[PDB]
């Protein structure tokens, strides 16, 4: 062609750059991207511990030949509206909620309740205009603490109009239903709720199973079947 | 006490407001009511750059107006030759979450910042033949939303920490810190003389800063929502802001007051990026409705539209010689118009 | 306590009060004069011939 | 003259062409469409496209406008039709095996690296096998047909041979498309409630249509031939000719069912338009 | 950065010898690699070129079909296999690195070179030779090209190299006017498109040597006869 020797070599270099970009992109599309969210501590850090100062903390872990990149964005005490659209394409949103926070009150605001806060955060994040399709994996942490504390303090102090027996099972199921009912889009997305078992390693297994079902349903939706 | 200081601040604000009203003897529209309108700007996509495999968040032209740098959240910072659409460089970022990039006026360096709160300066011209991370400027407690090179050694960054910073790249320390904003600073625009810069924040306020002193000189509060984008007028005595208010605004430093509001009823989406043509006659604003709009700067009427992209036009940049426009978008394609 | 910080805000406003402001008519005239003076320099304003267009095709 | 039929037959041919060409186009234009599935959708379109470009139009005259019979063309048309059609079917079975694997082993399907060559290998194997099922026997038995004969495969005389071919081109494929499609449903339902059961209905409806159109199109003819050959040994009714045309309507509806419904192809189509 | 050549020596005519070039200190994968030979007491001669990723390979017509060039990127090595070694293949071979993108400086670093002794197109002309100019006085070395090196894109592919005595050649000017990094400002380049001049503002003890003009407009790359400078 009219291209000189150096121009042809530059075009060849650009082609090699494009090949490297294609290979890296196809390698990245084979990894599960999970957005990790929580209110305050909420055991989120523990969830990061289970599976293994400022800004995003990325945890890369493989499980059953599936690579998960989990983005803990807890530290970004910034305006979430200005950066939450960066995670529009995440496979799932692991949302951690501390059950023991039902009676605890927010340190920042004494009037505000920690549980209802997480409820507000969950309502904002599940109904977000960017997360219409992404599924939420709800992680109800500190089940042992909540089970020990529900006997001393009834759940009714946090949730009005709760006619339960203040047993662990009934209160936990009521809290799970209260969180899961904030989902205003029950067809496009699903909420996989799990009570975190600190002792066993079942947390990463539950994340893996939920991610496999998200992948299967995503394939079926892309194929147009359902 | 607190009440006395609050009332003093309120009366100072009222004093500034009435001073602006007194100085506003005429509007830009009635000054330019008789000037010939710019003809219908028919810009065609001269080039299309397709390397990126994710949403493109920022692009910046080199001072030669031929090389371009674009950052995408695939984890790639690509330097393109805009004439031949060749990829001069492809830099794998340490943090995939980047929302800004800058090209040094010298051309030796590029910068990249994002949700990692770190501005990485990459040295393009190395004897080893590969781009390496020359520096990692850390110290911001929020995301970096925009970074600009004053020169090869000084950089200016804006963060979600509600503050801007001027860094000496050699030492890696913040030479100065600008803390006047009360919201996330989302944009930045160095003046042509590189002695002042305007920063727009989520508090609907744009502040003019002196890099040498470190003190805000003027503040502008004409907007209704977050100021996503800001750009200086070529002569350096004015600037334009784009906001989620679905409006662009032209503020003059000497008048310390807004001159023109570029808004249309059919437009309801925010503005991700704004820029000026070399003459300053055209304001090119990249909206969220997937279309960049070219406004006449002197007259509020819209000159034209650039409808090449299938997603939000995240970044927009005009060459120094004014020959081309580059629009990046979330559809992973940057398109060079002319 | 923290009111001293708010006092500093007040001082900032004082500085913005000392800024000399020219008439908006003069600023508009200067902007229009700059835009008219560099009309020929802008290639986007007036489409340059394809011979001298770097992005010809 | 009933040339109105020629208008219809040419119109349907055109439909097959445009429909499948659009799928071929989107593939070339969009580089997003490079998934294992997307290559398989191309192969479906390539096979079907030529029914509109090679097969159907050559048939127009023989069937309606007198004849254009050629001792060579006849064979060519016969061998091409019975390749393009059996390749379209085989591609449906491939698209379905892809989808079975998507749902069945979703970790592996995602993490696997499929080189263009591995995909092109399978795409070509569809065509090879397709040819082997009917093509050798059309070529070999072109002689048995002798003379004074309509353009039909020569092996039509032997019902047993005809049966073997339909087993390999309809029975085996329809068993497998159905297995695969069934496992795709069984999976979702068994994750292995009003919204859940409503969605499962939509999955099964859609998976059923896909199996249904395959068989309701392809079967009439495969069955018609064997029975006629075995019992009557024949001369073609209005019906036989309706069944001939049914098996081509499968090539018209194929782009509608499989590729068009894919979201990624839909995105690509929307850009082009 | 460094490129170290090895494998040269005494070889019988018609024999086969393998030259290796070990590269360290730079991203060897991104650099196209040239082999350039210099006959004893003669000018530089381009031998072979292999691109990054081995996409394109070019040979000089003199050695095309007898020499094979290859690269082992994981080992960061360059290989030249020579099959039929004639009497004209006696020479010192230099392994040169060149990276081609917009604004790059090809031919930047030249290896030390290895000696290979056998038992016994655009032409660049540098008419001036053995200039006796003294230090402190500006001297202009002139070179001439048969075909205009100015290209449609505007780049004039004329390279100026300097080889000090007993030392590997080093790049001085790339693309006619552009000055190589690490090179004193004293050197300047100019050219109409067929005749080019390299002007030295001041002369020091390290400016003495042989100056070569190469064309990179098209392969084979041609070096002009060396212009020697003496004090
Ligand atoms: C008629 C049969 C026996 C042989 C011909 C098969 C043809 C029509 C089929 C089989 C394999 C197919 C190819 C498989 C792979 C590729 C590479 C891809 O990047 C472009 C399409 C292309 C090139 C396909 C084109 C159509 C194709 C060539
Ligand atoms: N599938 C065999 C070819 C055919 C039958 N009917 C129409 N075309």
């Amino acid at each position: 062609c009219t291209l000189s020797a150096e121009d042809k070599a530059a075009v060849e270099r650009s082609k090699m750059i494009d090949r490297n970009l294609r290979e890296d992109g196809e390698k990245a599309a084979r990894e599960v991207k999970l957005l990790l969210l929580g209110a305050g501590e909420s055991g989120k850090n523990t969830i990061v511990k289970q599976m293994k100062t400022t800004g995003i903390v990325e945890t890369h872990f493989t499980f059953k030949d599936l690579h998960f990149k989990m983005f803990d964005v807890g530290a970004q005490r910034s305006e979430r509206k200005k950066w939450i659209h960066c995670f529009e394409g995440v496979t799932a949103i692991i949302f951690c909620v501390a059950l023991s926070d039902y009676d605890l009150v927010l340190a920042e605001d004494e009037e505000m309740n920690r549980m209802h806060a997480s409820m507000k955060l969950f309502d904002s994040i599940c109904n977000n205009k960017w997360f219409t399709d992404t599924s939420i994996i709800l992680f109800l942490n500190k089940k042992d603490l909540f089970e020990e504390k529900i006997k001393k303090s009834p759940l009714t102090i946090c949730y009005p109009e709760y006619a339960g027996s203040n047993t662990y099972e009934e209160a936990a199921a009521y809290i799970q239903c209260q969180f899961e009912d904030l989902n205003k889009r029950k067809d496009t997305k699903e909420i996989y709720t799990h009570f975190t078992c600190s002792t066993d390693t079942k947390n990463v297994q539950f994340v893996f199973d939920a991610v496999t079902d998200v992948i299967i349903k995503n394939n079926l939706k892309d194929c147009g079947l359902f | 006490e607190l009440d006395q200081l609050r009332q003093e601040a309120e009366q100072l604000k009222n004093q500034i407001r009435d001073a602006r009203k007194a100085c506003a003897d005429a509007t830009l529209s009635q000054i330019t009511n008789n000037i010939d309108p710019v003809g219908r700007i028919q810009m065609r996509t001269r080039r299309t750059l397709r390397g990126h495999l994710a949403k493109i968040y920022a692009m910046h032209w080199g001072t030669d107006s031929r090389l371009l740098v674009s950052a995408s959240q695939d984890g790639k910072l690509i330097i393109w030759d805009s004439y031949t659409t060749n990829k001069v460089h492809a830099i794998p970022l340490r943090s995939s979450w980047v929302m800004t990039c800058a090209y040094a006026p010298s051309g030796n360096y590029v910068a990249c910042g994002g949700l990692d709160n770190i501005c990485s300066i990459y040295n393009l011209k190395t004897r080893e033949g590969n781009v390496r991370v020359s520096r990692e400027l850390a110290g911001h407690t929020g995301y970096l939303s925009c970074c600009r090179f004053l020169d090869d050694n000084q950089i200016v960054t804006s963060s979600g920490d509600t503050t801007c910073a001027l860094w000496d790249i050699e030492t890696g320390q913040q030479t100065t810190t600008f803390t006047g904003h009360t919201g996330d600073v989302m944009s930045l625009s160095l003046a042509p003389d590189t002695r002042l810069f305007v920063s727009g924040a989520c508090d609907a306020s744009a502040k003019l800063w002196d890099v040498r002193e470190g003190m805000c000189r003027q503040t502008f509060t004409g907007h209704e929502s977050d100021i996503n984008a800001i750009c200086f007028f070529p002569n350096g005595n004015a600037f334009a802001t784009g906001s989620d208010d679905a409006t662009c605004r032209l503020f003059d430093l000497r008048a310390d007051q807004e001159l023109m509001t570029y808004s249309h009823d059919n437009i309801i989406c925010g503005i991700t990026s704004v820029s000026f043509s070399k003459s300053g006659r055209l304001l090119l604003a990249g909206y969220d409705d997937f279309n960049c709009n070219v406004w006449d700067a002197l007259k509020a009427d819209r000159a034209g539209v650039l409808a090449g992209h299938d997603n939000r036009v995240s970044c927009l940049g005009v060459t120094d010689d004014g020959m081309a426009v580059a629009t990046g978008s979330w559809d992973s394609f940057l398109k060079i118009w002319n | 306590a923290s009111i001293a910080q708010a006092r500093k805000l007040v001082e900032q406003l004082k500085m913005e009060a000392n800024i000399d402001r020219i008439k908006v008519s003069k600023a508009a005239a200067d902007l229009m004069a700059y835009c008219e003076a560099h009309a020929k320099e802008d290639p986007l304003l007036t489409p340059v011939p394809a011979s001298e267009n770097p992005f010809r095709e | 003259t009933r040339v109105t039929l020629a208008f219809f037959m040419s119109l349907v041919a055109f439909a097959i062409m445009l429909g499948n060409a659009l799928v071929i186009l989107a593939f070339v234009v969009d580089k997003n469409l490079r998934h294992r599935s997307s290559y398989f959708f191309l192969n479906l379109a390539i096979s079907d496209f030529f029914v509109g470009v090679i097969s159907i139009p050559l048939y127009i005259p023989h069937t309606l406008f007198e004849w254009d019979f050629g001792k060579e063309i006849c064979v060519f048309w016969l061998t091409t039709d019975y390749l393009l059609c059996t390749a379209s079917v085989y591609n449906i079975v491939l698209i379905s095996y892809d989808r079975y694997l998507s749902v069945s082993n979703a970790v592996s399907y995602r993490t696997q690296h499929t080189g263009v060559l591995k995909i092109v290998t399978l795409m070509v194997a569809v065509w090879v096998l397709a040819f082997l099922v009917n093509g050798p026997m059309i070529l070999v038995s072109e002689s048995w047909k002798d003379e004074g004969s309509e353009c039909e495969p020569g092996f039509f005389s032997e019902w047993y041979i005809l049966a073997i071919t339909s087993f390999l081109e309809f029975v085996i494929p329809v068993i497998l498309v159905a297995y695969f499609n069934m496992n795709i449903y069984w999976s979702l339902w068994k994750r292995d409630e009003h919204v859940e059961l409503l969605r499962a209905r939509r999955l099964a409806k859609s998976l059923a249509i896909l199996l249904g159109v395959f068989a309701v199109c392809w079967a009439p003819y495969s069955l018609f031939t064997i029975v006629l050959s075995f019992y009557s040994s024949a001369p073609k009714s209005v019906w036989y000719r309706i069944a001939f045309w049914l098996q081509w309507f499968n090539s018209f509806v194929n782009p509608l069912l499989y590729p068009l419904c894919h979201k990624r192809f839909q995105k690509a189509f929307l850009k082009i338009f | 950065v460094q490129l170290v050549e090895s494998g040269g020596g005494l070889v019988q005519p018609g024999g086969s010898r393998k030259l290796s070039c070990s590269a360290s200190g730079f991203a060897f994968s991104s650099f196209g690699m040239h082999w350039v030979r210099q006959a004893p007491e003669k000018g530089l001669e381009w031998v072979a070129y292999i691109s990054s990723g081995s996409g394109t390979i070019y040979y000089a017509d003199t050695v095309k079909g007898r020499f094979t060039i290859s690269r082992d990127d994981p080992k960061n090595t360059l290989f030249l296999q020579m099959t039929s070694l004639r009497s004209e293949d006696t020479a010192m071979y230099y392994c040169v690195r060149s990276i081609y993108y917009y604004g790059s400086s090809p031919f930047d670093f030249w290896g030390q070179g290895t000696t290979l002794t056998v038992s016994s197109d655009i032409v660049m002309t540098q008419a001036t030779s053995s200039v006796p100019v003294t230090p402190g006085e500006s001297v202009s070395i002139s070179c001439r090209s048969s075909k205009s090196l100015l290209h449609s894109n505007g780049n004039t592919y004329l390279y100026w190299f300097l080889q000090r005595p007993g030392q590997s050649p080093q790049l001085l000017i790339y693309r006619m006017s552009n000055l190589a990094s690490g090179v004193p400002d004293r050197f300047s380049g100019s050219g109409s498109g067929t005749a080019f001049t390299l002007t030295i503002s001041r002369l020091e003890a390290e400016d003495v040597g042989v100056y070569y003009c190469m064309q990179h407009l098209e392969y084979p790359l041609t070096f002009g006869a060396g212009t020697k400078l003496e004090l």
